[PDB]
């Protein structure tokens, strides 16, 4: 929530968005992947997972 | 138990030919499919 | 106080354009924007930030400038852009127009 | 999306005049509203507005205390109000959403300006 | 219609070198390109687009512009480079090269 | 990868002349061939050549109606032909491969250039 | 050889602030570096490679130039950062000075 | 993290004299340490240092033969001396740590600078 509710979300509500830099959006990415990967792994084994992967419960 | 918080948007209104603005746009969308599959998923009971 | 150059300019259709903007005071490169209006209507909004396009207009227009100097350059000067280019600016929060620049021709 | 301003009329020097504005599209909790000025044949200048998304108004300087601007959020309308009014602000007035929200990742603004009406100071 | 200047130098190698080059009529900032020939033989491409580097060029070479000016600098002025440097433009389909510029000395 | 150009000849006033380029290494179907003339000592300019990317060949407007180019795809050859042929045209003739293919990405462009001949429009 | 200009100013503080270093010979784009320091102390680093900061001074400095010309602009002129400002290259590994210009005012 | 010159002395004309600077903090195997001269009012100027990085001490052309400079990796210290003194050397001298190490991804320098020191040729 730190990020696009502080960040990103006053900006794309305004019609007229203009991010300043690339080296914002590849930052951005780096963040919304590992929740990319829990929910891939969910959608698979229909809720219960083993083993934990270390995207789930990392070391 | 894991908590983990996210933000949840409900539809982005700004356009543009612009590179940046669409990679932003375009991964806030695919941010917003993981939500709403996930939303469906918690309905089952696990099946352990 | 924003003042304007070089007032009143009346170069032909098709050719490349330049209109200055300069601040008594400095202000920030954001916090400024480039306004053309016909007469009687609603002004639009050309550029924000001073280097960033709207939305909804082509990509002939485009501005540049930093520090107490700002330049708006258009190079396709079609027959639908003769207006009066205001130069908006705010320090902190306040807002400050220009004298305004008119394009004949 | 689209501002509706009120009708024009004719005035005389002394009075108080109000200007109202009408927002059908969005919630104006998050909008920001202004009064611009256009004089017949010269440029404009801002007078005041309201931010609504930290519910402050500003006032130009040079009309301090001459005007007060009340926006009620509930009925989204913004009521301009300009006290001891001379025979000069014979002028178009529209009231314009300009402003930029700057954070750490880039700019935004937005712009719908109504369609503006102008008001008279005559003699009779 | 192009123009070249200064025309003719005559400036000492090993130091940085300026060329111009000016549209009557705007041009993209593409469509543009920088030949540079010895006399007698083929005229090899130096950049095109007016900011790319060619394929098998020294990184030395380095040109700019946008609008109806151009400009190409030389930043090491080896002395295996004394040649004609053409400014070739292209309004839409028609090509059109220049007067042409000396690099003595 | 490189163009071979024809042999120098001498000619005389009103007749017409003929230029041949061979390509060894590619298909002429994507390259771009054009022709240009440089005078003894002045500076070049384009006459014209055929693209095949969209298969279609323009003219210098001052060398218009006076040359005709024929491009054999399958043979693999483009002509240079030239009438009406005065006593000032006596130049060095380069065919050169140039054109840049702007698309959404970036730009292409490509340089073989031959050798090149020179014609001399002597008097006997 | 570097030459520094325009020597001394007394620009009021709050007002952008232009510097300017030149070489008789041309040098790198990096291997050059804006020394800012006040008379008795060990100088400060204010930027290296002509157009990166460094650690730990604020967002106003900001450098540019290329070829023979280097140019150091400040934004915001608080009166902490009223000093001698050298600029230091490196043509090959040999490093020399220049004359220092002192910000007054 | 920090560097430490020696102490300040007065000087006579004909002597050498001899300054130290000493790390805590850093092992000298990667620090490149240099040695400037600040005349009483006037520009600094670089008079020679010791690379570290490639093992390699450089002087200056207009200074060359006339000091020495030694540093002992292992006692971690770099020696300055200064042969053939005449009266017009009385200046602060820095040691200073300035260097660029350029590579094909970006660029490093850094600044310590120590204290400095002031020597002063007197008469007696």
């Amino acid at each position: 929530k730190n990020y696009i509710d502080k960040q990103l979300l006053p900006i794309v509500n305004k019609q007229s968005c203009s991010i300043s830099n690339i080296e914002t959006v590849i930052e951005f990415q780096q963040k919304n992947n590992r929740l990319l990967e829990i929910t891939r792994e969910f959608s698979v084994n229909a809720g219960v997972t083993t083993p934990v992967s270390t995207y789930m419960l990392t070391n | 138990v894991i908590t983990i918080e996210l933000s949840n948007i409900k539809e982005n209104k700004c356009n543009g030919t612009d590179a940046k603005v669409k990679l932003i746009k375009q991964e806030l969308d695919k941010y917003k499919n993981a939500v709403t599959e996930l939303q469906l998923l918690m309905q089952s009971t696990p099946a352990c | 106080v924003l003042t304007q150059s070089p007032g009143t300019l009346s170069l032909s259709p098709g050719e490349r354009a330049t209109l200055s903007c300069r601040a008594s005071q400095i202000v920030s490169r954001n916090h400024l924007a480039w306004y053309q209006q016909k007469p009687g209507q609603a002004p639009r909004l050309l550029i924000f930030g001073a280097s960033s396009r709207a939305t909804g207009i082509p990509v002939r227009f485009s501005g540049s400038g930093s520090g107490t100097d700002f330049t708006l350059t258009i190079n396709g000067l079609a027959p639908e852009d003769f207006a009066v280019y205001y130069c908006l600016s705010s320090d902190s929060s306040i807002f400050t127009f220009g004298p305004g620049t008119k394009v004949d021709f | 999306v689209q501002l509706v301003q009120s009708g024009a009329e004719v005035k005389k020097p002394g009075a108080t005049v109000k200007v109202s504005c009408k927002i059908s599209g969005h919630t104006l909790i998050k909008l920001s509203i202004h009064w611009v000025r256009q004089a017949p044949g010269k440029g404009l200048e801002w007078m005041g507005g309201y931010e609504g998304e930290v519910d402050e108004i500003f006032y130009a300087q040079k009309f301090q205390h001459r005007l007060t601007v009340i926006a009620d959020t509930a009925t989204d309308t913004v009521y301009m109000e300009l006290g001891r009014l001379t025979s000069d602000d014979t002028a178009v007035y529209f009231c314009g959403t300009l402003g930029v929200t700057v954070t750490e990742a880039g700019l935004g603004i937005d712009d719908y300006w109504g369609q503006g009406t102008l008001v008279t100071v005559s003699s009779a």
